[PDB]
């Protein structure tokens, strides 16, 4: 009846396989936000991601193309 | 009366859960060349289970003081039974003072 | 080396997380890591005017958690 | 680690701690590990303005500890001398 | 039950916090029996108190005021009059000789006052060095040992909060003579602080009964189909554990010193040239360190003074709890204010049989010497008011079997030694303050 | 590694400025392979405060921004293991 | 070289560690000691230096000798100071710049 | 359908051109054929672009892994 | 490390991260620099609160200087 | 000297079954229930 624990290594795995567009916040930049698709990661969890457009506060949209996030920033990873 | 036995309640989250390292003394064997030998020692009367001493002199060691501080063997005639019995005195006098 | 975070507890409850940045985060927890890297799903974003914004399943690096809290009795 | 062997030896009472924001913390510490991840009950919390805030169950990450105020009853607390190998500090009786 | 180790248990405590005490040359030391009868018959005959201050499994040290009672038949007096005034029952089993009629007895009358059993199975290294059983039938022999403890248990109350199993942290694996004394949880620890991090509760609770590991696999499985896996205990625990009974005793120096230079436990080259029981002690003492083990199932599973005061009152107090005095008791107030409430179960004799002791509970208040209180007897009552005397109290001790620590005064929730209100007490007593509201009861 | 290069010279007088602006000018008693230096009789200047002397004094390590190292010491051979 | 796995020995981690300064990106303060080069250097504080570096560290930690030292703040004015040397802490170095001696 | 690592990543993208971005708002343009396992990273040719504006251009470049924020194109 | 130990039982004044100064009688320290002071005061801004005993984290401390010594034969022929 | 002396585990073995005949096979001390040393006290206190 109970629900099984989901480490968040194996979260981020599923959703590499999913494709699922992720919103990606930043550790101290409050405003700026990346958006992309997840096409990699290591134990340290850099994410490489898929077209990375930096949307702001105002939806200032900027495609980023192919870009690699180090691991150090990532304060938040959202599912869509 | 358990509803579910602790052993598949354990299992039955993460049935997946796992542990990388082995026990402290894998290589080993419980049981070495000398350790039955070294067992028998152990439960040994006095001076042979120790492995370590003091070199007593050779006339402060009995060698025979166990056969009187037991009971006499049965069926002995009566000038051993009395002999066992006096021996067993002298000890006993010496232990009280 | 590391030592495993004690928040058994706290799986499948409703949680309040503090970030970096006086950020705050609702959600039920549903999993944890070494570095205290939590797990996050039906979570609700608050901003600074306190406006509540659904946020999803989301997946905090421990790095910037300052707090876990919980309301319950 | 004598320092979080005192921590340990606070479990139970009411300690203060203040984290990285400035904000102060009263309450009760129930639990705390090696990282000094904490939890703690009844919580008063003064933020760095002044402003009260009551808390109920916190779970206070250690990497973002200032210090903290133990109760003064514990400044007898034993100092034990720790081995290369020990990771706790306890009484000792074999070599060293 | 008699000789069954419960002494040697809480010499294993006084090695650790009393360096100056060493072992005798000849027996054991039975710290704690303190008497030339006892001594000779070498077997407890009276029930000494002993408060000592431990460390738990993390570093938070406790004050342990645990109370040393005699495993003979004729002495129940003595597990039955100090039980009144503690919490719990810490039940020492010989796995060996197993449950008997006297540890039948004991958990009979300890479960039906309601009282939390913490289970040690003590004599462990006799299955490895003296029945030498494999460690399968070891493992068994055990099981067997904890399955009729919850037998006798269960003949009582079918209840599941009176359950000891060591899955719950409630059974303790224990050698006194080797000196180590430990649970599932102590050997999770054990392993994790070495090996890195793994919660050690999960790890700990999959650590029993026929759960077993699969060594390609590195998962517990549950039935492991013809021999894929061995037992989980069996595994981590028992095997390793008669891997070290067997190096230190089997001559092996170089395999030994290279095994504990693993573990960074260094000895000086003429340590491995001991006799094979002092070798067994230093590198028991050195691998198992303090037995935190026992002194955290001690704290987890048995009340503190405070949260058995409910209980205390309700069972043993049989006055009304709506009184003031009953909730003096209820809440264990400490301040001075309050009424001043003790139960005397027991006397002691000093050094010379002259004047006797009153082994005290304060179940609420405060007390000071030269403090006068009012002694209530066994039958007083409104219709008896005969039976109190008025009496006062010379000296405040806290005992410590060989020794006592003399206190100005004493606070609610601590078992103490009394001095001068002894005259009036035969067998129990009741002590209350004199400046106190009308109507006192007795326990 | 190069922090043996600072246990290496012991016993002269430095210039350090830390972490948070400040900046000490004394003597060093022993500096740490885990660079935890040891400072006697030095000079702490608190950035917008008001110098003051102190007998002596410890750095964390990673309080260290650089050094200012005097001129009279044999760099080339200082730097050989 | 073919072990970047980062699970090494002793022998192994030390030979990694030469060869990333053989051709890795901090090869560049190699080539800049044994031909003495100009590098300027940035620090966390917006602070300037420019110096010959006589050693390094594989921290980056450096020791630099005759470093020209400018920091920039009234009105913006720019200052200069020179050190004849210094022991800088890899920590707070935010980029390395080399100005080629030809 | 094939995921690529963030070391496979950059060693498969030696010698090309790249904008990394520092955690306080510079962005260098340059080609990069240097990085090791801390992914602290070298540049040839490199420029200083802030706010989006070529000032200055300063050559080869080493950059210490912390400091950057990404490193895309 | 030695010289760590000698600073035990001393009155030591801390300036930490933050600015603020602790000063007390040092009981215990840590491999991280956790320091252990016994009867502490605070030294913000300077104004004085008794804070009594205090754990100070290894990355809050900055400096730290004592202001204090530790406190405090047989027969012939 | 002679003073003091280490015997491996073999050489006690060995000491140990060479000079089988002459000791005792209890290892109990059950044995000598009334037949100790201090039940002879008793009994020559006792006149019995
Ligand atoms: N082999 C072995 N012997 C033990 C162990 N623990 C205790 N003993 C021995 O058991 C005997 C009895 O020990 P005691 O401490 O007197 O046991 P006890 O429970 O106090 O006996 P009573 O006070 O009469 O109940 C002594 O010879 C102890 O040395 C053990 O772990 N292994
Ligand atoms: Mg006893």
């Amino acid at each position: 009846v109970q629900k099984v624990m989901i480490p968040p290594i194996n979260f981020i795995f599923k959703l590499l396989q999913q494709h699922t567009p992720v919103s990606i916040w930043l550790f101290e930049q409050t405003d700026i936000r990346l958006q992309g698709q997840i096409r990699g990661f290591d134990e340290f969890m850099n994410i490489v991601l898929d077209d990375a457009v930096q949307v702001d506060a105002k939806n200032n949209k900027r495609e980023l193309g192919r870009i690699l996030l180090k691991g150090d920033n990532i304060t938040l990873i959202q599912a869509i | 009366e358990l509803d579910t036995s602790p052993e598949d309640s354990a299992i039955e989250e993460d049935p997946n859960f796992e542990i990388p390292f082995d026990p402290f003394f894998h290589s080993e064997d419980i049981e070495f060349e000398h350790t039955a030998s070294a067992l028998i020692l152990l439960w040994a009367p006095h001076p042979f289970n120790k492995r370590s001493g003091a070199t007593k002199r050779a006339q402060d060691v009995p060698l025979i003081k166990h056969w009187y501080l037991e009971h006499c063997p049965p069926n002995q005639p009566v000038k051993v039974r009395v002999s066992y019995q006096k021996l067993l005195k002298s000890h006993v006098m010496n232990k009280l003072h | 080396k590391a030592g495993a975070p004690d928040l058994k507890k706290y799986l499948d409850r409703q949680v309040f997380v503090q970030l970096n940045g006086s950020r705050k985060v609702y959600g039920v927890l549903r999993g944890y890591d070494i570095f205290l890297n939590i797990v996050l799903e039906d979570s609700i974003e608050e901003k600074v005017d306190g406006e509540k914004v659904k946020i999803g399943s989301v997946a905090i690096r421990g790095n910037s958690v300052i707090m876990i809290e919980t309301l319950d009795k | 680690s004598l320092c979080i062997k005192l921590l340990h030896e606070t479990q139970g009472h009411i300690v203060t701690m203040e984290l990285e924001n400035g904000s102060t913390y009263r309450g009760k510490l129930i639990e705390a590990e090696d990282n000094m991840n904490c939890q703690m009950r009844d919580i008063s919390v003064t933020a760095r303005d002044g402003r009260v805030s009551h808390l109920d169950q916190v779970y206070i990450r250690g990497s973002h500890i200032r210090f903290l105020i133990v109760p003064d009853m514990l400044r007898n607390a034993p100092m034990f001398k720790v081995g290369p190998g020990r990771s706790v500090p306890l009484p000792t009786r074999g070599r060293r | 039950h008699l000789h069954h180790g419960k002494s040697a248990l809480l010499d294993l405590l006084v090695y650790y916090t009393h360096p100056d005490t060493k072992p005798p040359k000849r027996r054991s030391l039975r710290y704690t029996d303190t008497h030339y009868l006892e001594r000779e018959r070498v077997m407890s005959i009276k029930s000494t108190p002993l408060t000592l201050a431990v460390s738990d499994m993390k570093g938070k040290t406790f004050a342990f005021q645990c109370i040393d009672t005699p495993g003979h038949v004729d002495f129940v007096d003595e597990v039955a009059a100090p039980m009144a005034i503690s919490d719990g029952v810490v039940l020492v089993v010989d796995v060996i000789e197993g449950v008997m009629i006297n540890t039948t007895r004991i958990i009979k009358h300890a479960i039906l006052h309601d009282m939390p059993i913490v289970l040690v199975l003590n004599k462990v290294d006799r299955l490895i060095l003296e029945l030498r059983l494999p460690p399968n039938d070891a493992y068994h022999k055990l099981r067997h040992v904890i399955d009729e403890v919850n037998d006798n248990i269960c003949q009582i109350s079918k209840d599941l909060k009176y359950r000891v199993s060591p899955e719950l942290g409630n059974v303790c694996f224990a050698s006194c003579d080797l000196g180590y004394c430990f649970t599932l949880s102590s050997f999770a620890k054990l392993y994790i602080d070495r090996h890195g991090g793994i919660d050690v509760d999960l790890f700990s609770k999959r650590l029993w009964g026929d759960i077993y590991f699969d060594s390609k696999t590195r998962k517990f499985a549950k039935q492991s189909l013809d021999g894929s896996g061995v037992r989980s205990f069996v595994h981590f625990i028992l095997e390793p554990l008669y891997k070290l009974h067997t190096l230190t005793i089997s001559d092996e120096a170089e395999k030994l010193k290279k095994h504990l230079s693993s573990f960074q436990i260094y000895l000086k080259p003429k340590d491995y040239l001991l006799d094979p029981k002092p070798l067994l002690q230093l590198i028991c003492a050195s691998f198992f360190g303090f037995p935190v083990g026992f002194v955290n199932a001690v704290t987890r599973h048995i009340p503190s003074p405070r949260e058995n005061a409910a209980r205390k009152a309700s069972q043993s107090y049989i006055g009304p709890i709506n009184s003031s005095i009953g909730k003096a008791i209820l809440e264990m107030s400490r301040e001075e204010s309050a009424p001043l409430v003790m139960h005397v179960t027991k006397l002691y004799n000093t050094v010379d049989a002259n004047n006797f002791y009153a082994f005290a509970r304060v179940y609420s208040g405060q007390v000071k010497k030269g403090q006068k209180v009012k002694v209530l007897g066994e039958n007083y009552s409104l219709e008896d008011e005969e039976d109190m005397v008025v009496a006062h109290i010379a000296e405040i001790c806290v005992p410590c079997a060989r020794y006592r620590l003399h206190v100005d005064g004493a606070v609610a929730g601590m078992l103490v030694l009394l001095g001068g209100v002894d005259n009036s007490i035969s067998k129990t007593a009741t002590i209350v303050s004199d400046n106190l509201k009308d109507d006192p009861y007795i326990f | 590694k190069l922090v043996r290069f600072l246990m290496k010279l012991t016993n002269e007088t430095v210039s350090i400025e830390l972490k948070n602006g400040t900046i000490v000018h004394g003597t060093i008693t022993s500096v740490d392979m885990q660079m935890n230096t040891h400072l006697k009789a030095v000079k702490m200047t608190v950035k917008g405060r008001e110098p003051v002397p102190v007998e002596t004094l410890s750095i964390r390590g990673n309080n260290i921004r650089y050094y200012i190292l005097p001129d009279s010491l044999p760099l080339d051979t200082l730097l050989i293991d | 070289v073919d072990k970047p796995r980062s699970e090494l020995s002793e022998i192994e981690l030390a030979r990694l560690e030469e060869y990333e300064f053989s051709a890795g990106p901090l090869s560049v303060l190699q080539q800049a000691v044994k031909n003495h080069d100009q590098v300027l250097i940035n620090c966390r504080n917006n602070k300037k230096l420019l110096a010959r570096v006589k050693a390094f560290d594989r921290h980056s930690n450096m020791v630099l000798e005759n470093v020209k030292e400018m920091w920039t703040e009234g009105k913006a004015i720019n200052k200069d100071r020179f050190i004849s040397k210094m022991f800088l802490r890899g920590d707070g170095v935010v980029l390395v710049v080399r100005i080629p001696s030809a | 359908f094939v995921p690529v690592n963030p070391k496979p990543f950059l060693q498969g993208l030696i010698g090309k051109p790249v904008l990394v971005r520092l955690k306080w708002g510079q962005e260098y343009k340059g080609t990069l054929q240097s990085v090791d396992s801390y992914m602290n990273l070298q540049l040839l040719n490199a420029e200083e672009l802030v706010d989006g504006v070529k000032t200055g251009d300063l050559g080869e470049i080493l950059i210490r892994c912390n400091n950057v924020l990404w490193v895309g194109e | 490390t030695t010289k760590m130990v000698s600073l035990l039982n001393h009155s030591l004044n801390v300036t930490t991260k933050d600015g603020r100064t602790f000063v007390g009688q040092l009981l215990a320290f840590d491999g991280f620099m956790n320091l252990v002071l016994s009867d502490c005061q605070e030294y913000r801004h300077e104004e004085k609160r008794m804070l009594g005993l205090v754990i100070l984290r290894g990355e809050f401390i900055v400096s730290l200087s004592v202001q204090g010594p530790p406190p405090m034969l047989l027969s012939g022929p | 000297t002679y003073r003091r002396w280490k015997l491996n585990l073999p050489q006690m073995a060995n000491l140990h079954r060479l000079g089988y005949q002459l000791l005792s096979d209890l290892r109990d001390d059950n044995y000598f229930y009334l037949f100790n040393d201090n039940s002879f006290f008793t009994a020559k206190a006792l006149n019995v």
